[PDB]
């Protein structure tokens, strides 16, 4: 993948130049911002299935439809896609969280997605909402100054399916 | 618990062909740990035989390093 | 709407890697959204066409897989050096890194510890596959910088040898990752019962099955159409 | 409407056109249909396409 | 960099990151710091360091500057000298990245091939490599200097 | 894959309702039928062969240039080939007459054919024809009432690929 | 679009140089072939009508299933579509020709047309056996060293399909 | 044919031809002179060469001609030395190629299925081309009689 | 694959006709280059890295900025690929004209390679230039005999990228 | 441990340790000290730690000793407090050896079936080990609390 | 020898030889007696030809003999001789063989790897090879010279 010191080598390799001042700049930025990233990646990885308990249950509350017969969630099957879907979600948005840059989100989830969900069947509307939801679960975990890094990320894959 | 030694025959009963399969029918090798259960319930599928099966790189009774 | 179904993987058109000898070139849906999506069944099983006798697919013919090969299938390496100074053994190497990668790796990205195994027998041509399959110079190009299914799409092609039928193999490996990563869907495709039918321990895999457009990308070119 | 987009962005536009439309020769039809029959329309969503 | 063979390493198994890769991050991020101090210092010494390896080099090595070497003739040497200015850049790219992974990806996967194509001998690549180590860690203090030689260390191993 | 039984089933699942008379009613025909279906299957069955050479041979008589050089007929790879899927479609029409719909053809038959044989280069209108000659050899061997309930899967496979 | 001299001007501004020797002598060399290009073209834009028409008997005497009832070119109106196909082909290569450039065959032809055949059910082999056709029909008319030229663009309007 | 073999084999160890397949080839360029002489003599005296066969078949096997005989009736037995002419012509492709594959690919694989299918007899099949391997083999010479009777074996072993 | 003996009897087969005259022309022409085309092969084979050293080196010279930062070859790896391609094309333009037939350039390398090139971005026209590079090379090395059966897959290649 | 996955991986790529790998070995032998004091913090408070971890464990799921849950009854209630303790000896040991080796091969690999055999629910094994880490996060210092919160946050992650 | 691949082939896809490859093994054996002097001319003219490709190399490449060069030295330059004289050993034994096994599992089965740790120029061993063909193929007449620069050039190639 790639992340921001990775993006910071890959810029200026491509530019063929050693480091100046604003590269400096910005590598210092990531490492400041970096022990707060780690901080919310563990919590993250402690509840991750509470945390996609409650964005599950808060979808499924607002939109009843899905898990009522005839919903996209209605099965067993259907359900537990939706849990691996939004576990896949929250994982991968950690990663990009962690990294300091949403170049994984395009690879491995976001170059695809829109496609598959439309050829499944799977509503776009009702999964860029329970990525809210997932949002406004973790933020309340992580904490304020954390929140503000992971709501970017969700908000990135919000507006890749959208 | 790391590599099983394992002697083996399998032959052969869906078909008779003509190239050199010795080396396939009976054949002594070595298998992960992991590998093992799913090795041994594959063979026994086949027909096959196991005559013996050792522990080579492993040490029996680790509960760590492994 | 007025057609039945697209020969088309059940996650889109865009999920279907070109059918080349190496480089996992899939389409995007940014740089040109050429997208079109189809309500592909959780069942439905696609049209595969053989890379050999037209009668010996599965679908017709069950024990096709074990069938004799013709002058119309691939080249097919095995391994029957004695399994306990020979050409054939390098050859098989090379093959095995044809298949898995589609390409001879560099000079340091060799699997040596694997090829020495392979070459005094330790280990089968299965294993020394496995062990390609699952190393980190694989992972890196086959695995890390692509969307999930897109991975397993071409994994699965270049280990079994054919595309995927439809949404019970892709859902099970989709699974597979979600649970246990690359290394489970890896190993889980080589644990199949396809797998050791059609390529035992012996035989390194091969080409078994093409796409409709991977067909149309060699027999169209203006020199390999049918002249009229 | 017409470009999808503003083309004073880049100093395009069909002066005499525009002429004619603000000072009634012709109207806002005849003025659509003589822009997307211009030489701007087809460089712009004819040839790529 | 650490936080991206982290990543991967966790991706690659369907899990999030260990402890002991959360505490490997928060290490690499404390130590940032000299990381960014050290790479100030071998960017700014850039030139003397190409100069002082490339008299040391061919010093060691005449045979590539004599008749018949692959430096032989001044295009070629100032050739050598760029290569040099390149794995320099690159050691302060991976001591940025606090891994080699910029070093292997940018010039070291495939470089056999590329001076096997190009007659250029690896062994020289070696003691090439083996003076800006010496070089550089003579400007550097101790502590940076064992970080700059791991590096330097990386490099002359994958051309060796 | 789904039978009428599986489609009633389906429709009162996606509405979350339990079993009314409508339902027995629509499975009760389905059980009528039952008989017919099985006799018909069962014949097709044992006479599978004998149809196939019976439309091969018709096909291939009122278009010979499929056989000769130069038509897309002309190996024994491909006329084998040609008598396969002929058993294909033979074997399917069954199956689908069998349960009852016409899921199996567009879920195991028809789905990305046409691009199958129009890469391939196989004639798709002398397709159809020999899928209108199995259903006349098929019509006199099973009888009528037999006939009018295959028709409609083999003219199902027609339209489909024409 | 881009042809010829707009090919060398654009690659010599991507790269910010004036042009030089090789860039003169490929100016030069389109220069010279102009003559030959615009008898060519005008052959054929005489010729058109007879072209097409030979081409499209020749297909269609080869594979008579397009034109039997259930194949794609089966009806006045799909046979008309067909002809019109083989029309745009032979006047885009004519196009391609002229300019000394295939732009306008990527953008203008090909850009999308495979995609609507899969979805139209146009069989893109015969479709490519009838560019051949053309080329083979409009070679004879045209002459050796016209023929090569627009053969390069009718080959690469045939592999473009593929 | 051999040439194809020979790249087809060093194509899937992504190699150049190595030296003893170059030899192969060789070897084969050298022969097709006198192989084009055998084709070209088998391909002159097709029609005396169906007309034995098919008589010789014929009287070996009176049931195929006989009414409620597959062959029985004109155009019948019209297509059965039709069928000797397709298989006359692909020994002539295999003698020219230098190998079994082009009557392999024309009129080998699926054969069985299409016979089954015709209800055309395989042992008629191998007895007609044992019939036709006798009579070439009478008309030509001696030294090029081995090679013929190797691609009809090939072709009486794959029908049988 | 399809040599050219193949190609004979595939053109002959499809025909339905014995060889003639002029197919055993054919033969016998393809059958008299054979020592040539043998000797040309295993020059190659010889001296292929030779000839990827000096082709690779021309291109570079006359577009250095391929190498340099910001070129498609600016890296060990990405200048490994470029000469590793460069490796595949020589080898299958020496079993082109080992078979004296096109075919397996266009179903091994060019299926779908001009797609593929700008997909990731590589340089059509550099790519051109450097297999010219490599056609004048191996012209020089095998004598011009053997030049000018390398020459028509080289260009063979070139247009199939072009 | 550190060095046990740093040695597997170099291994494993046939392949002597990167600069990152002996970058975070150093890391680790370096802080043994911290973490080895840390260790004997927790070892030294057995029963405060797992009587503590137990009553929140009840009292936020009163239903596990209810009678028909998984705990009712003393002897059950003991059951839960070895395993409690079990878990606590685990954290200590993947604490010494830097990673969360010694809990996977001892405690997370099969802990699913075990539980499921033994008809344990999961989320209270996750509220027991989130009790556990607030009750041993309590007793140590601020450096060190993030240090065994970490791995509990792994033992808490591979329950459930 | 052409026995021996005609052999692996046959048991490769299982089948007594075929008559083609009995006629390239008949062809072998008759002319034996011609590779016989081949290999016997070559034997008798080592000296000559090993010190003049010797020669030929050092011109080309005056820096493996100047100081710091590979060579440099008379006993290196005796090693490097030798050297010589093993190959032209093997390419005799190729002559007298039929092809280049011998060369292969004597010569180049891992002999990268061996001038690599020894830091012999593979570029020096394709020039002294290169060098040997050229003084070789003088010495003998027009068809034998074919067939030994077809050795030379292979094991060119496999240097390379
Ligand atoms: C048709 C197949 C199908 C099933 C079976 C199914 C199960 C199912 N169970 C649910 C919740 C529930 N299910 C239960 C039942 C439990 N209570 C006790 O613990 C027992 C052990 C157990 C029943 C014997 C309870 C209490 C909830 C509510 C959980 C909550 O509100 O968080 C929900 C969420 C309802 C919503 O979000 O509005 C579903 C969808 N879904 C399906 O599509
Ligand atoms: C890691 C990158 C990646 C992702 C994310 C991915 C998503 C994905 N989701 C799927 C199914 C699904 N996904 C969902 C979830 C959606 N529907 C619910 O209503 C929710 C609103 C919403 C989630 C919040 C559902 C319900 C299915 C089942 C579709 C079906 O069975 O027809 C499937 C196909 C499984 C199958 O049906 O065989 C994929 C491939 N694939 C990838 O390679
Ligand atoms: C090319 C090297 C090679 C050899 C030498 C070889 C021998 C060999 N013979 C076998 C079986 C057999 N071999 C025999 C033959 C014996 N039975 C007696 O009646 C006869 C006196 C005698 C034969 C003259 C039989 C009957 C079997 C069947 C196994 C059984 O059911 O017991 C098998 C195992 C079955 C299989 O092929 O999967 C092998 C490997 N295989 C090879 O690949
Ligand atoms: C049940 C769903 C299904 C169908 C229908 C199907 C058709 C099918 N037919 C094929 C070949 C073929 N099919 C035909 C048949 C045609 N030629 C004659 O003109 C006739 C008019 C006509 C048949 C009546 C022929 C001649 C081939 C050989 C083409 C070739 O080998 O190039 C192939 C490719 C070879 C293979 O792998 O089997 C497929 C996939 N496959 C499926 O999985
Ligand atoms: C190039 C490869 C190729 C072959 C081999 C081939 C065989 C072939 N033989 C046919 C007819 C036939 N072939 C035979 C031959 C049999 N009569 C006796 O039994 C003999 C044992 C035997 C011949 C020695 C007969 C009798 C028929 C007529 C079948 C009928 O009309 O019922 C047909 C049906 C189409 C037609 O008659 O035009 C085919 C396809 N087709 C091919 O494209
Ligand atoms: C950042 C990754 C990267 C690297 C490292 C790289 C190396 C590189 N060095 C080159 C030339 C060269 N490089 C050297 C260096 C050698 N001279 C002595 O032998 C020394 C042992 C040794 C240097 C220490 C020389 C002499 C040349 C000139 C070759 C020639 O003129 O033919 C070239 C050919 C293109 C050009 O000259 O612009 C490349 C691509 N390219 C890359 O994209
Ligand atoms: C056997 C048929 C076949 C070919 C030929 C082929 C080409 C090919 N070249 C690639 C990379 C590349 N290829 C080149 C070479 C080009 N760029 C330079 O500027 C030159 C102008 C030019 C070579 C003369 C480069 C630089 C790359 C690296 C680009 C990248 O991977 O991002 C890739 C990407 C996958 C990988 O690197 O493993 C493919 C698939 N693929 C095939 O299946
Ligand atoms: C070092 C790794 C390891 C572990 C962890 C382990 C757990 C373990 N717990 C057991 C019993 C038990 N364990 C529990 C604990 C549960 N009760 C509540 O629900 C809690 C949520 C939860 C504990 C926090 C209970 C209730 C039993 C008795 C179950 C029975 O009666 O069968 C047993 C069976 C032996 C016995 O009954 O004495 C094992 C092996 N064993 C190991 O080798
Ligand atoms: C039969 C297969 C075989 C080969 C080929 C072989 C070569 C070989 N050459 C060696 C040394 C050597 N070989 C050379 C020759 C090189 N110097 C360069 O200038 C030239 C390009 C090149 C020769 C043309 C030199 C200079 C040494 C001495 C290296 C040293 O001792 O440091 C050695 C180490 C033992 C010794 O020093 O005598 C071996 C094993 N051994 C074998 O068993």
């Amino acid at each position: 993948m790639q992340d921001a010191i990775t993006s910071v080598i890959n810029t200026y390799d491509v530019q063929g130049k050693y480091f100046d001042t604003s590269a400096f700049d910005k590598l210092k930025a990531y490492y400041a911002t970096g022990e707060l990233r780690v901080r919310a990646a563990g919590t993250i990885s402690a509840n991750a299935a509470t945390i996609i308990k409650e964005a599950s249950a808060k979808l499924f509350s607002n939109q009843p439809d899905l898990v009522r017969p005839g919903g996209n969630a209605y099965t067993t099957r259907r359900y537990a896609a939706c849990v691996r879907d939004m576990d896949y979600f929250l994982r991968y948005a950690t990663y990009a969280m962690l990294a300091g840059d949403t170049s994984i989100l395009d690879e491995r989830v976001l170059n695809g997605l829109k496609e598959t969900y439309n050829s499944l069947g799977v509503p776009i509307s009702s999964t860029v909402q329970g990525i809210q939801a997932m949002k406004e679960v973790t933020g309340s975990l992580v904490g304020s100054g954390a929140a503000k890094e992971m709501g970017v990320y969700f908000d990135y894959l919000s507006s890749g399916l959208s | 618990t790391r590599l099983f030694k394992v002697t083996a025959l399998i032959p052969s009963y869906k078909k008779v062909r003509g190239g050199r399969e010795l080396q396939n029918t009976y054949f002594t090798k070595l298998v992960e740990y992991d590998r093992w259960f799913a090795e041994q319930q594959r063979i026994q599928k086949q027909g096959g035989k196991i005559l013996s099966v050792k522990m080579v790189a492993g040490k029996p009774g680790l509960n760590t390093g492994v | 709407y007025v057609k039945p179904l697209p020969n088309q993987h059940p996650y889109g058109s865009g999920n279907d890697p070109l059918e080349i000898q190496f480089g996992a070139i899939f389409k995007s849906e940014t740089k040109a959204p050429s997208a079109r999506p189809a309500p592909i069944g959780k069942d439905v099983q696609r049209i595969l066409i053989r890379s050999g006798n037209p009668i010996t697919n599965e679908r017709g013919n069950p024990a096709g897989g074990i069938s004799d090969k013709t002058s119309l299938s691939p080249q097919i390496f095995k391994l029957t050096q004695d399994n306990r100074v020979e050409v054939n053994v390098q050859a098989v190497i090379r093959a095995a890194y044809q298949q898995v990668f589609g390409r001879q790796l560099y000079e340091g990205q060799h699997l040596s510890v694997s090829e020495i195994k392979l070459e005094n027998g330790e280990i089968s041509v299965k294993e020394f596959v496995r062990d390609l399959a699952t190393s980190e110079i694989f992972r890196k190009l086959y695995w890390q910088n692509f969307y999930v299914c897109k991975s397993i799409e071409y994994i699965h092609r270049r280990l079994l040898g054919r595309p995927t039928y439809g949404r019970d193999e892709t859902n099970r490996y989709y699974d597979l990752a979600f649970k246990k990563g690359f290394a489970g869907v890896v190993n889980a495709i080589l644990d199949t019962m396809e797998y050791a039918e059609v390529f035992g321990d012996d035989v390194v895999p091969y080409e078994r099955y093409v796409t409709p457009a991977g067909l149309n990308l060699r027999k169209l070119r203006a020199g390999t159409v049918p002249t009229l | 409407q017409v470009f999808e987009r503003d083309i004073l962005a880049y100093g395009q536009s069909i002066s005499y056109l525009d002429s004619k439309v603000k000072n009634g020769e012709i109207s806002v039809k005849e003025f659509i249909r003589l822009l997307g029959k211009s030489e701007l329309y087809r460089k712009q969503f004819f040839e790529p396409f | 960099s650490v936080v991206t063979k982290a990543i991967v390493s966790a991706d690659a198994e369907a899990r999030y990151l260990s402890p002991g890769e959360l505490d490997r991050i928060r290490g690499f991020v404390s130590s940032g710091e000299r990381r960014l101090r050290v790479a100030q210092t071998l960017t700014e010494s850039r030139e003397r360091i190409i100069k002082q390896a490339g008299d040391q080099l061919f010093q060691k090595r005449p045979d590539l500057v004599s008749p018949g070497g692959n430096a032989y003739g001044a295009e070629r040497t100032a050739s050598c000298l760029r290569d040099l200015d390149y794995y320099l850049r690159l050691v302060t790219f991976g001591i940025v990245a606090g891994d080699v992974t910029p070093i292997e990806e940018i010039g070291v996967i495939g470089v056999k091939e590329m001076y096997r194509n190009l007659e250029v001998p690896l062994p020289g690549m070696v003691e090439a490599v083996k003076a800006m180590k010496s070089v550089a860690t003579g400007l550097l203090s101790g502590d940076d200097s064992a970080e700059v030689g791991y590096y330097f260390d990386y490099l002359a191993g994958a051309l060796a």
